């Protein structure tokens, strides 16, 4: 139920996401409306500077939270389709890698590490050589239709906001101004 | 029923309460008024009262009961105790007392208590047989207090570089020296959160004084722990009688096989209202204090010890310098030998604002063999060696950025060792 | 206050002034302010800001240790610790409500007039208030106004109330404007201000030099 | 019953006595109430009680008998003296007596002091006709005090270079320059632990005038001499009346061709509490110091002499320098020239966490011909050739490594003489 639990950890991510960029959208057509207003409102304007820069830097931290979620879904469906993949083909793969590897467990930790390396350049040319080649190819016939929902890469409209990051001085000044607002708009 | 809930939970519902249970008028008065006033509906009404609090003791026998969540404000919420309990149970000032309450009669206003139940935590006949605190032999800081959150937050470098720069012990006395505007309150409520993270069984204590109102509500709703929270409204007076209540209640608890920690400040304000509030001997130090004006403060800073046999009461308190006045720095030189621990805020990393900001390399503890592990100490002296020689600022970005990517203290450890 | 500040004072401002002169006793100042803070914590306690310009705590607590009796104690300059709680507790009722309204106090202090207990009300009070704005008689000397001292004055907890572009913005202005002395560096910022318009004008106008 | 087996005895004896007859409140008082209580009710019963202690004059002869264990509070349970009986004994301060005691009666609090049995370890009258410590003519220091334990132990090595830096003789007076962190404290207890297992014949009287409690809570089980010590949560004048106590205790000892040994940690805390007790006679120095408040721990100091018609007195007492407080630097260049042993400690060395921290160039003893043999002190001779001409560190470091493999003092000489 891991892949479940991070598909919809990701949903969830990608919703609130979502959420936070629908309130910024608000507050800066508010923010513009008011600037267009003859009205001063001078604190009015500056509170909302301060809930538009806040909620910008929720955006951003939603932003990076899916994105890491994201990254966390795509290695669980990449390992456990590995796992299963390879409880099926261990006996093949290995009769393909095998000179270099017999001896593992009586090999020592620095040689099984050599054996490694020799293994990480055979795959290196392995995996070149389809990608030399280069046919179409598309996802797992179990999960495909997860993979289709997450996709092959995040929006770009999280990752241009996921850019620019803070100071953790910054992280928690926003933190403590967030949970204020939040706070009052409570009350 | 228990009045500690009424008096914990806000005034809306007690309002409320008001009104549906029939009392006449609640609008305008004090909170411990409404307290009084709930709580003498219930007791004409006839519904059984129960009471607790911290007890102390006046000059002849006038013993009053009072609130921790009220700051010990005196008031007629606090719950009066005749002398004749008292010598009864050879109770003193300083016990957590629970138990039946009686309502007051005629020609007396204040709350009394028909029969304890509880002291301290114990059955009063257990806890009657207990030893005094200043009859105990203090022994050294055995058990490392560390202050590692473990979660790696956006805070936790802190509590990291605290605990790099100065491992905390239980019965540990500590100096805090920075000048005014160096984050001292955000090191103290970071101390304390994390305390309460890694060590949720230790009592958890917090002492303030002529704080602004809103640092103490955000002292107290940030931190799980009680704290006391005397005011710049109230005299010095009151900054006496709730210090003596802390320390002395800190006292029995530790004496109940209960380690103890308090965080205080600062200890210079409090020294210059104890200055203040005692007449003069005739005799006046530079910056108008007097030793036995002061002697008060160093016995209050010295009740920390570690128990030989369960428990330990460790202070940890902070010092003000370059304020102007004399006194100030005056009873900072003579705090240079009376705790065990030290650690210092440079003010030229304020100016610089990289923060943290502490001077790693005057900061320091003695007794760090007996503290914590061996590896541990080869490691923090290869650290010493290698922070030394450049200059403090840079020393501190140093650190600070190779705390970054650094996930624990292990991780920086292994990190600095492997290259 | 002389009269004629308090008809200065009338005819200037929109809101309503209160102001007692010094032709009555103490025990005028003594209620007026009792009362006036008073209904101040009234209207707070309704949901409305109120805004407090005090003029001045060294006068009021003149009044406050000359009104109570002698309990005894008596510190130096001849000042009672009990007369002093009255104006600590009227400048600590300054707050921030988040259920609705505020009370916000500017009150100004004098140093330095040729007594002892008035530099003793200032010690006593440097540490009670969370913003300080400090005066200088040597830039009101060569003529120069306003003669704040940029340097000591300050505020904390600022970077919770207002955004951060113009926090960088002063914080760079703080860099560039520390080692100089406060003198010269009062005419550099009037110089500077005086050729623009509006403060993020004077910001960018930094920023691109 | 004598009160010292039920002084030093700790507080389980409290829990005896609540079961020998029942007190009805014995468990919460302090340790010289409980003495107090049980003492009175077993002299209720009429049964002879013993007591013994040192004896002190007030301005009106109106004496007080303390206890060394205890390190002399001035609680009532110290015993009454009239003047009539100080006439009749012929006794003065410091004088340690013993004999029956007297109930009190109503009108009087303070137990009283009925006969007398044994005055400084002694016949009583035979102490009547005792010559005067101040008209003893000194003498230097003849006999030789060694350091060397002669187990091999690992810490013993530190006891071995300080015996090659400088040796110690009877009635020899010594100055530690030892600045914070430079490990004096233990360095202290181990000479402490070498007196008492080289010359056990000497009594061992270690005092600490101005001291945390953990290290001189921790002295009483380290050390096997008693100690004496006074913390800083009390004033001053309890810092005057012991080192007064100690050192009329020390002049009274010795006055009975008694070898005395006095270790002081440190001169300048006391120095300190002089200068801030004494009244201002108007003259002061720099740094706040007046010149009687210079004098008066002169007294104290210069009382090591050595006695030919038999005993000694010598006092080992360590200094502070590089404390942040010029006045320490001032005091200590007031102090330089009245010792005639000396020895340094440097912080370069602590730095580099090679100890003993010892300046052994900066380290000699006055006129050690007379002190050490003659072949001895070519040896050690031979040694200061050996290490002047290189720097303090290195040298050290030398002698400490050349120290490793050898078990003896006499065996590393003739190692080094074969190499
Ligand atoms: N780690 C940090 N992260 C963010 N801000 C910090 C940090 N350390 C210090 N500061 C800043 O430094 C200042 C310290 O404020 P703080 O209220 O803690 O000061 P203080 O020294 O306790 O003095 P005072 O009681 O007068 O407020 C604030 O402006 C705060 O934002
Ligand atoms: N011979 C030694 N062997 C091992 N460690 C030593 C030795 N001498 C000093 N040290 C180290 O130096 C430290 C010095 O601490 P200590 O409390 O003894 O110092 P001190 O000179 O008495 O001064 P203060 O207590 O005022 O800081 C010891 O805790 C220990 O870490
Ligand atoms: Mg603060
Ligand atoms: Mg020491």
């Amino acid at each position: 139920t891991a892949l479940q639990q991070a598909f919809d950890t990701c949903q969830n991510n990608k919703a609130a996401w979502l959420q936070r960029k629908n309130e910024l959208a608000a507050a800066e057509q508010e923010y513009l409306r008011l600037l267009s207003g003859e009205g001063r409102n001078v604190s009015r304007l500056d509170e909302l500077r301060n809930i538009i820069e806040v909620r910008k830097w929720q955006v951003n931290q939603a932003a990076g939270r899916y994105i890491r979620s994201h990254e966390a879904v795509q290695h669980i469906s990449i390992r456990d389709r590995l796992n299963d993949f390879m409880q099926q083909h261990g006996t093949a793969l290995a009769a393909a890698l095998a000179p270099e590897l017999m001896g593992y467990s009586e090999l020592t930790a620095i040689a099984r590490n050599c054996a490694i390396q020799r293994a990480t350049d055979a795959l290196r040319e392995a995996l070149l050589s389809w990608l030399a080649k280069g046919e179409k190819i598309n996802y797992s016939a179990q999960d495909s239709d997860i993979l289709t929902t997450i996709g092959f890469r995040p929006d770009v409209a999280s990752v241009d906001d996921s850019r620019e990051k803070f100071t953790p001085a910054q992280n928690m000044i926003f933190s403590r101004k967030s949970a204020q607002l939040a706070s009052r708009q409570s009350v | 029923m228990n009045l500690t809930e009424l008096k914990n939970t806000p005034v809306s519902e007690l309002i409320t309460l008001g009104e549906n249970m029939g009392l006449e008028n609640l609008a305008r008065m004090r909170k411990q008024d409404i307290i009084f006033a709930i709580l003498k509906q219930h007791a004409k009404s006839g519904e059984d009262i129960f009471g607790d609090g911290v007890l102390e003791i006046l000059q002849d026998g006038f013993g009053f009961l009072r609130s921790a969540d009220s700051s010990y404000l005196a008031g007629p919420d606090d719950i009066y105790v005749s002398p004749s309990q008292i010598r009864r149970f050879n109770l003193r000032t300083g016990d957590t007392i629970s138990g039946k309450i009686r309502p007051p009669k005629e020609g007396e206003r204040y709350f009394a208590l028909l029969k304890v139940n509880e002291v301290n935590f114990d059955k009063p006949e257990n806890a009657r047989n207990k030893i005094l605190f200043e009859n105990l032999t203090p022994l050294h800081a055995n058990s490392r207090l560390r202050m590692e959150r473990g979660n790696g937050s956006t805070e936790d470098l802190t509590a990291r570089v605290l605990d790099l720069a100065s491992p905390i012990g239980r019965g540990q006395r500590g100096l805090i020296v920075a000048p005014p505007k160096a984050g001292k309150t955000m090191l103290l409520q970071n101390i304390a959160q994390s305390i309460a993270y890694n060590h949720p069984d230790c009592v958890l204590m917090v002492l303030l004084i002529d704080e602004r109102p809103e640092e103490v509500t955000e002292m107290q709703r940030l931190v799980k722990g009680e704290v006391v929270a005397s005011t710049f409204d109230e005299p010095a007076s009151r900054h006496v009688q709730v210090a003596e209540m802390v320390i002395e209640k800190a006292k029995r608890l530790v004496e109940h096989k209960k380690d103890v920690i308090i965080l205080l400040d600062s200890i210079t304000r409090l020294a210059r209202a104890y200055n203040t509030v005692v007449p003069a001997s005739g005799k006046v130090l530079t910056g108008g204090v007097d030793a036995n004006a002061l002697h008060r403060p160093k016995r209050f800073f010295g009740a920390a010890r570690n128990v030989e046999e369960g428990g330990s009461l460790t202070i940890i308190a902070t010092a003000l310098i370059d304020t102007g006045s004399k006194m100030d720095e005056v009873i900072y030189e003579e705090f240079k030998g009376t705790g065990n621990m030290e650690l210092h805020l440079s003010r030229k990393i304020a100016e610089k604002r990289v923060f943290p900001a502490i001077d790693y390399n005057r900061s320091g503890t003695r007794k760090e063999e007996l503290l914590t592990t061996q590896e541990e100490l080869q490691k923090m002296w290869i650290l010493r060696k290698i922070i030394h020689p450049m200059g403090e600022i840079d020393a501190m970005e140093f650190l600070i950025n190779k705390l970054a990517m650094t996930k624990t203290n292990d991780d920086f450890f292994e990190m600095m060792k492997r290259s």
